[PDB]
């Protein structure tokens, strides 16, 4: 069994509207870990237990080399835990916003390791829905880490869809913004937003306000820089077309589809996987407690049965 | 520029 005393907390990595990730030290082994802390009366209040139980399950039951591994999973009174692998080169984010702009061969490894990442879940039959910046983390080697698995939906085999109006609003998949449901397809429009980031310095849709954004994700038409090479314009306007069945990956073979592209044509898929291929950016961390890669905004902040969630209390055997 | 973004679910 594992409990909250069975570690040391030492600093805030990231906090979100729900829960909060703090940096933590395992007592017995002395191995670093990253602890999502979420709070059971905030997720019982909001009907979001269905949600938080399809977190843990996809957190147990996946095991690829660019998928955040679960250590333990348990709960106390009040909270629920997650004691995640440590990401020591934290967010694509922080990345990005420092650098402005990837080369394109930077922003080709690291959308080679989440098609590689997104083949295998959905092939597991899970659909992420949440692919974004923030949830794309790098490990201490330089390689991608998805973390975040909070509105994965299990069961989602072939052409089988979903009806939750969720995600990230500047990352919403047009079929989302409309009305009934939507299919697997929405994972590859989230990596041509995150494509289009790395490799253009910018969302391709963007306003403050959301109502103004959603009309911009419908409506608008995605430019490119006049410099970006062809194979990558014709990947971003295959990634970010609005009809999910005219879309990159939106066909029956889904990843296949993106493998196969031209700009993908120097990779081999199995050099991928196995983890064979050259960072572009290693970390520089000193330490497993040295957080380089983490805004301050975080770091610097001080840290101080009828409720019994299903499907939880979880121990690794690898 | 660009801040952070966060989830939601209706
Ligand atoms: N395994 C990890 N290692 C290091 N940092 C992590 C890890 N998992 C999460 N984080 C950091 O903590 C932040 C928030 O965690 P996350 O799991 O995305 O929370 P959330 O509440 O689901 N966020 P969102 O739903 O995107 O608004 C991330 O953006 C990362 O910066
Ligand atoms: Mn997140
Ligand atoms: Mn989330």
């Amino acid at each position: 069994k594992v409990t909250m005393n069975d570690f040391d907390y030492l600093k805030l990595l990231g906090k979100g509207t729900f829960g909060k990730v703090i940096l933590v030290r395992e007592k017995a082994t002395g191995r670093y870990y990253a602890m999502k802390i979420l709070r059971k009366e905030v997720i019982i209040a909001k009907d979001e237990v269905a949600h938080t139980v399809t977190e843990s399950r996809v957190l147990q039951n996946t095991r690829h080399p660019f998928l955040t591994a679960l250590k333990y999973a348990f709960q106390t009174h009040d909270r629920l835990c997650f004691v995640m692998e440590y990401a020591n080169g934290g967010e694509l984010f922080f990345h990005l916003s420092r650098e402005r702009v990837f080369t394109e061969e930077r922003a080709r490894f690291y959308g080679a390791e989440i098609v590689s990442a997104l083949e295998y879940l959905h092939s597991r039959d899970v659909v992420y829905r949440d692919i974004k910046l923030e949830n794309l983390m790098l490990d201490k080697d330089g390689h991608i880490k998805i973390t975040d698995f909070g509105l994965c939906k299990e069961g989602i085999s072939d052409g089988a869809t979903m009806k939750t109006f969720c995600g990230t609003p500047e990352y919403l998949a047009p079929e989302v913004l409309e009305d009934n449901d939507y299919g697997r397809a929405v994972d590859w429009w989230g990596l041509g937003v995150v494509m289009y980031e790395m490799m253009c310095g910018r969302l391709p849709f963007y306003n403050q306000d959301h109502e103004r954004l959603f009309e911009l994700i419908l409506m608008e038409e995605i430019r490119f820089p006049r410099t970006l090479s062809p194979e990558a314009k014709s990947l971003l306007a295959g990634l970010l077309k609005k009809d999910p069945k005219q879309r990159l990956g939106g066909g029956p073979s889904d990843a296949k589809e993106v493998m196969e592209h031209r700009f993908f044509l120097s990779i081999n898929w199995q050099d991928v996987v196995q983890k064979k291929l050259l960072p572009p950016f290693k970390p520089q961390v000193t330490s497993e407690v040295d957080t380089r890669y983490f805004d301050d905004e975080f770091t610097a902040q001080s840290i101080t049965q009828r409720t019994h969630f299903p499907q939880f209390d979880y121990s690794a055997s690898i | 520029g660009r801040p952070r973004t966060t989830s939601f679910a209706e």
